[PDB]
């Protein structure tokens, strides 16, 4: 039993890195979203789909996290 | 704050501009013409009916929906950096202001065309009992003017020398604010623009013979001070002199007529070179001052069709 | 296959110009050209035309803005034959109605808007005013201000008469009505200080802030009680004129862009004194129409079917796709990007042949195909029912046709997507769990399954070589396709660029499979000679250099196809993973919360469906955009794009 | 055998952390944007709010990673 | 001697990680033009999407390696 | 297996996850500015496509030497 804990850093690893890839997409767009709303109300929906698009990193992150979660 | 965001909106204006076909099949009509060429375009958008101030008053107010919308969008650095363009007519309202609170004539008087800031804070800024309250109440927070007026507060009250020096004052304060950034295609473009400003003053202040170097500013970098008293006084080879600089034709111009043409020619050509920086402020720059040029080009080519003039002298004004 | 595009040069007198550009446009399958420098004139029109084209200008504005104001929007119809004063008679009636109608509502709105807000603070300073309504010695200054800082604005009236000066606050809590009334000259000081403290007199536009606040707020309360009538009366009138308009000034706009089309193209012709010439350009499938339309005239005026000039000097030559019909409805598609040159090949086919076919390596779900083939039953009754599709979410309205494309594109997609969930075997990610209905020989229920997919051993390597093996065909398709464009305009740096690429993608596919793959390295090496060796070649007799740089991207783009096996076990795993949670943890946990998970993974399957299908639905056809359609070219001086005699119909 | 606690431990801190790093990087612009909207008006406030706090699905995510391999510990 | 399956898992991670911050680094200025062409009109829906969910081959390429190491373990 | 097969996985996901982190970099401004040029009009389509997909050598470099270490185990 040594190789247990490098398995969970690893897991934990590619979720908080996920997590900051993802962070750094969505500052720029919602920087981007929260200046088209406060020029009118009308572009609500497409900034919350720009904004709720780049989940895809963190979601994968998951992904990643419960294939080294079930090997365990 | 991103710069991005605001450049996708002024390529997206760019996009929609007038072409070179459009005035040089406009050099030749009738004025109604030229009503029937305006009806198509974005400038239509507010055309309301016929005759010269519906055609100003179309053009300002089109100019104030698609210039004076970008000072706004961004927050912080991004606003801070294009704030710098159009601030022209802040100062044209604020010593139209300064000189009708210091002639009194009523507060209604001047037409006060649109700028940088809200018409509120110019109803609420002639009455003040200390001209410093007024430089207050005029405060948006990083803004030149709230800066220099204060600045050169420091004298009296309500003056004429007050107006000159704050003249002076916005000259070398908007170039040391462009210093004071990192923006490469920006700091150059005031420098040579407070160069041309001072340039074509020494060159409208001539025979008068009265101390230069309380006129002369710092700021600019292809003139200093001995060039500016050799200018000022009557030899034209110093402005011979000016070579390899893009002052480039401009040699051996003596009237104002042929001096203001080159010197606008030499604004428009340098401030076109902004699509080298398709990421920072040099584009939304190529973008206004093509804009203005556009706009006062179509303002001639208007005055040209309606009084019926020859074109032979307009021909020369749209050389560039 | 380009359509082989010949030239058409008419002449003739000038009334039988208009008569025949007349029944040629009717008839409009023919492109228009310039024709000025040789022995004719510019053609300045007439001047009575001109005045005919500007009013007739003037009339499609008018009734195109007529429109827009009746806040319809402007499709084409079948125009009248009828005089043009009769359409001046039916265009400035309902013209009349609806613009009165929109200055009256329209500024009745603005006075209702202006008056609903401040009924009551003026009703208020009414009923508060009714000993002084305009008496001769004391003004009314009043100020609908805040909330309870009344001292705040009631110290100037303490530097003004404090035993006297009447000016309070009655009620009306929404805004406190300071009134203040002592005098004239007093009332205009203290409102002066009062300003200073922070105070504004009601001064309105209409008739509230422009005359005595009694009368005005008995104007108010008329306006209250009368314009909710005519909000409802001049909607229903516009309805009227809507539902019995619309269609006639339609008909005439219609009419009106089909006239201002004909004279705007009339100055495209070449004439002096006793007859003109144009020259246009038609495709060969449109020979005999334009034929028998050109038969009509005068003495059968000449025509000139000149086989079009060929490859040089051809830049101003129109371009259209013509492909078969089991191929047509990927022109938007492949129109996206720009046009070809008349003398480029056309790309469409290949898209047909290929991308469904990667989109189902793509994506091998059975489950997804069922509901692509639910959403396609879905949009094809759209198209049965003729709605141009709108949202306004994504501002996005089109026409049936369109619709009716991406009818077809998605049946010729969802059968290669169900063939590929059978080859790789998987039942709406994995529901081979319960029914084993694919047979691995870990848990053998029933048939056999071609390549698992889920784990890597036993298919990483097959799938990433038959992954590279289709752009080693694709790259080699494209090199040979610029090739053969090359070897047919006599043009020679082409050839040259596409035999060099070749060369030397081939040479070092050849090196990297010996001296970096497997043993046997006798054979290939003769292969890794003739590649360099034609490479090298290339670049002797060319001159044409900075391509030593691009071949290394080149092997990029030949080996950039990893990306559809690499979403396919992305999206394979992920759907199967979460299946697989959702279904052993309603099952083996409970027994009977087992519709709780069953429809918890139902709803995060269709969020990551509807999260990432867009993702690996554009995955392949950036593929093709990016490799097969920037090798043979197709980016050069951007084509001609055909435009005929409309007749908007 | 030990060598496991401190690891899963380590990689429990650093998901947490690196995680409160993403979100921190999106809420600096997102923010800055949304005080520069409230300081232009007070209507938008709500809107400013809610993308303001969108971006806390990234640190309950990481909380939730953290506290599966806590309840492994 | 024992020094195998945590070590090409932390490599997994680590690949997954880092590919994300790649194509969430471009997404990030892709996405602010993108809603900068969107906001002025909309018609540039799908000629922005396109632009948006084309650096979506980082992570995939990531999840190959990471899936291949998977297999390996 | 021993610290063999453990440390040329993390050699592997270190170059793939590093590799797509520099086209990331590059992406973000190439398409920036490319959606700016479409977003001017629909004509720079051809062109900002094959300036914004130049660098993507770099991740096919990447999984290159990934597949050369898959091979190498």
């Amino acid at each position: 039993g040594l190789d247990r804990g490098l398995i969970a850093v690893g897991m934990g690893l590619a979720v908080g890195l996920a997590a900051l890839g993802t962070g750094v997409a969505q500052a720029r767009i919602g920087a981007a979203g929260v200046g088209a709303i406060a020029e009118d109300r009308s572009n609500f929906g497409t900034a919350l789909i720009f904004l709720l698009l780049p989940e895809t990193l963190v979601i994968f992150g998951l992904l990643i996290a419960f294939i080294l979660n079930g090997r365990l | 704050d991103d710069f991005a965001y605001l450049n996708a909106r002024v390529r997206v204006r760019r996009g929609t501009l007038l072409k070179e076909s459009f005035f040089q099949e406009a050099l030749d009509l009738s004025f109604a013409d030229f009503l029937r060429l305006l009806s198509e375009t974005v400038y239509g958008g507010e055309l309301a009916g016929q005759g010269l101030p519906d055609v100003d008053r179309a053009v300002l107010r089109t100019q104030a929906k698609l210039v004076g919308d970008l000072p706004r969008l961004v927050t912080g650095e991004a606003r801070e950096a294009v704030r710098l363009l159009l601030l022209r007519n802040d100062l044209h309202n604020l010593q139209a202001l300064l000189r009708a609170k210091a002639t009194g004539r009523p507060f209604e008087e001047v037409l006060l065309l649109p700028g940088t800031l809200r018409e509120e804070v110019w109803r609420q800024a002639y009455e003040a009992q200390d001209p410093a309250g007024m430089a207050q109440v005029l405060a948006v927070p990083g803004h030149p003017l709230a800066r220099a007026l204060r600045a050169v507060l420091r004298e009296t009250q309500d003056l004429a020398r007050v107006e000159a020096l704050l003249a002076k004052r916005f000259f070398e304060d908007v170039a040391k604010a462009a210093k004071g950034l990192d923006q490469p295609a920006l700091r150059d473009y005031l420098a040579l623009e407070v160069d041309a400003e001072n340039l074509r003053t020494a060159f409208k202040l001539q025979g008068s013979g009265l101390a230069p170097d309380a006129f002369f500013l710092k700021g600019g970098r292809f003139v200093d001070r001995v060039r500016f008293a050799r200018l000022m006084e009557g030899d034209y080879a110093v402005l011979d002199e000016l070579s390899g600089t893009p002052f480039s034709g401009l040699s051996g111009v003596r009237d104002l007529k042929a001096l203001e043409r080159g010197l606008r020619c030499v604004l428009l050509k340098e401030a076109k070179k902004g699509v080298q920086d398709p990421l920072g402020v040099g584009l939304v720059l190529a973008y206004v001052k093509e804009r203005e040029w556009e706009a006062v080009r179509l303002r001639l080519l208007a005055r040209r069709a309606y009084f019926g003039l020859p074109r032979a002298q307009v021909e020369e004004e749209v050389v560039c | 296959m380009i359509a082989p595009m010949e030239k058409l040069v008419l002449a003739g007198p000038k009334g039988r110009a208009k008569e025949l550009l007349q029944s040629l446009q009717q008839a409009g399958v023919v492109h228009l050209e310039t024709l000025r420098p040789e022995a004719l004139s510019a053609y300045q029109l007439s001047p009575e035309e001109r005045a005919e084209l500007r009013r007739w200008e003037a009339v499609s504005a008018g009734a195109e803005h007529t429109l827009s104001l009746l806040g319809l929007e402007a499709e084409p119809a079948r125009p009248f034959p009828e005089g043009l004063e009769a359409a001046e008679k039916a265009l400035s009636p309902i013209q009349a109605h609806a613009e009165g109608l929109t200055r009256q509502k329209q500024e009745l709105e603005e006075e209702l808007a202006l008056a609903q807000a401040y009924l009551e603070p003026l009703e208020r300073l009414a009923a508060l005013a009714h000993g002084l309504d305009k008496s001769p010695f004391l003004r009314v200054i009043p100020f609908l201000l805040t909330e309870k800082e009344l001292p705040l604005v009631e110290e100037a009236l303490r530097k003004a008469l404090e035993d006297r000066y009447l000016l309070a606050h009655e009620a009306y809590a929404g805004g406190v009505a300071a009134l203040v009334v002592v005098h004239r000259k007093e009332v205009d000081q203290a409102k002066a200080a009062l300003s200073r403290a922070g105070v504004a007199e009601l001064r309105l536009p209409g008739a509230l802030g422009e005359l005595p606040l009694s009368e005005a707020a008995r104007r108010l309360k008329e306006r209250a009680e009368a314009a909710p009538r005519e909000l409802s009366e001049v909607r229903q009138h516009l309805a009227k004129l809507a539902r019995e308009s619309a269609s006639t000034l339609q008909s005439l706009w219609t009419r009106a862009q089909d006239e201002v089309a004909r004279l705007k193209a009339l100055e495209e012709l070449a004439s002096g004194r006793f007859g003109f010439a144009l020259l246009g350009y038609v495709p060969v499938k449109a020979k005999p129409k334009v034929e028998e339309a050109l038969a009509r005239h005068k003495e059968s005026v000449v025509y000139a079917f000149e086989p079009v000039d060929e490859h040089h000097e051809a830049d101003r030559i129109p371009v259209v796709l013509d492909n078969p019909p089991w191929a047509k409805p990927f022109e938007l598609l492949v129109s996206f990007l720009n046009t070809p040159k008349y003398g480029t090949f056309d790309p469409t086919p290949v898209v047909p042949v290929f991308f469904p076919f990667w989109f189902g390596m793509i994506v091998g779900d059975i489950g997804y195909a069922l509901l692509f083939y639910l959403v396609g039953r879905w949009l094809s009754g759209y198209v049965k029912r003729n709605e141009p599709l709108v949202i306004d979410l994504f501002a996005l309205k089109l026409k049936p046709q369109v619709i009716g494309k991406l009818v077809h594109i998605l049946n010729w997609m969802v059968f290669w997507t169900v063939v590929w969930g059978v080859i790789y075997g998987e039942f709406f990610g994995t529901f081979l769990e319960h029914l084993g209905v694919f047979g691995t020989p870990e848990h053998p229920g029933l048939i056999p399954i071609l390549i698992h997919r889920i784990d890597t051993a036993k298919t990483a390597n097959l799938l990433i070589l038959l992954s590279v093996a289709f752009g080693v065909v694709l790259v080699f398709f494209g090199l040979a396709l610029r090739a053969y464009l090359g070897l047919k305009h006599r043009h020679m740096a082409h050839f040259w660029e596409g035999v060099g690429y070749l060369g030397g993608l081939v040479g070092v596919l050849a090196l990297a499979a010996s001296y970096l793959g497997n043993l046997q390295a006798g054979w290939l090496q003769g292969l890794m000679y003739l590649g360099f060796g034609v490479f090298l070649l290339a670049v002797l007799m060319s001159r044409i250099w900075l391509m030593i740089p691009e071949i290394f991207t080149q092997a990029g783009h030949i080996l950039s196809h990893i990306r559809i096996y690499a979403v396919g076990a992305a999206g394979g795993i992920l759907a199967g993973l979460l299946t697989d949670v959702g279904f052993a943890l309603a099952e083996r946990l409970g027994l009977l919360g087992v519709l709780l998970g069953l429809l918890v993974a139902g709803v995060l399957h269709l969020l990551i469906l509807l999260l990432t299908t867009l993702g690996h639905m554009l995955q392949p056809i950036r593929l093709l955009w990016v490799e097969f359609f920037t090798k043979f070219g197709f980016y050069e001086e951007n084509g001609r794009p055909y435009r005929p005699f409309k007749s908007v119909r």
